[PDB]
DNA sequence: GTCATTTATCATGC
DNA sequence: GCATGATAAATGAC
C-alpha cells in the first residue's frame, strides 16, 4: 500500500497539458481518463488521483507561476 | 481565476479505527442502533460512523 | 445505498 | 525540505 513512485516526466507533461488546456473545466470524462491512462502508462485510478491532487494544489498556488503554466 | 476553483477533516485515533474495523468485519453494513452504539463508544457522531462505513466499503471494493 | 469529489495527512522520492 | 502520489475524513450528486 502506497508504494509511491513518480510517474514518467513525459507522462506528467501529458497530464499537465490536458489540465492547463482544459483549465476552464478540469474534469475529464471517463473516456477521457482512459485515453490519458494509456498515454501515461498509468491506471485510471492514478489519473483521478493526479487530477484530484492537481486541482487543490493549483488553487493553493494561486497565483504565482500558474498563470505562466496556462500556456500549455 | 476560474469558476471551478470557487471542513474540517481530522484523522481518527488508533482506538477508533480498530473498533470501527472490528465491527466492519462482523458486518459491512450497520443498523441505526449499532451505529448509535459505536458513535457513543468511539466519541463520534452517528453521521461520522455512517460515513466511515460508506468509505470503508468503497475501499473494500477497490482492493 | 454508491461514488466522484474535496481537503488534510501520510509516506516516500530526492 | 518540499514535491508528489496515495490514503483517510467529509461532502454532495444521484
Amino acid at each position: 500500500r502506497r508504494k509511491r513512485r513518480n510517474f514518467s516526466k513525459q507522462a506528467s507533461e501529458i497530464l499537465n497539458e490536458y489540465f492547463y488546456s482544459h483549465l476552464s473545466n478540469p474534469y475529464p470524462s471517463e473516456e477521457a481518463k482512459e485515453e490519458l491512462a494509456r498515454k501515461c502508462g498509468i491506471t485510471v485510478s492514478q489519473v483521478s488521483n493526479w487530477f484530484g491532487n492537481k486541482r487543490i494544489r493549483y488553487k493553493k498556488n494561486i497565483g504565482k507561476a500558474q498563470e505562466e503554466a496556462n500556456l500549455y | 481565476l476560474h469558476e471551478w476553483t470557487g471542513k474540517k477533516r481530522k484523522p481518527y485515533s488508533k482506538f477508533q479505527t480498530l473498533e470501527l474495523e472490528k465491527e466492519f468485519l462482523f458486518n459491512a453494513y450497520v443498523s441505526k442502533q449499532k451505529r448509535w452504539e459505536l458513535a457513543r463508544n468511539l466519541q463520534l457522531t452517528e453521521r461520522q460512523v455512517k460515513i466511515w462505513f460508506q468509505n470503508r466499503r468503497m475501499k473494500n471494493k477497490k482492493n
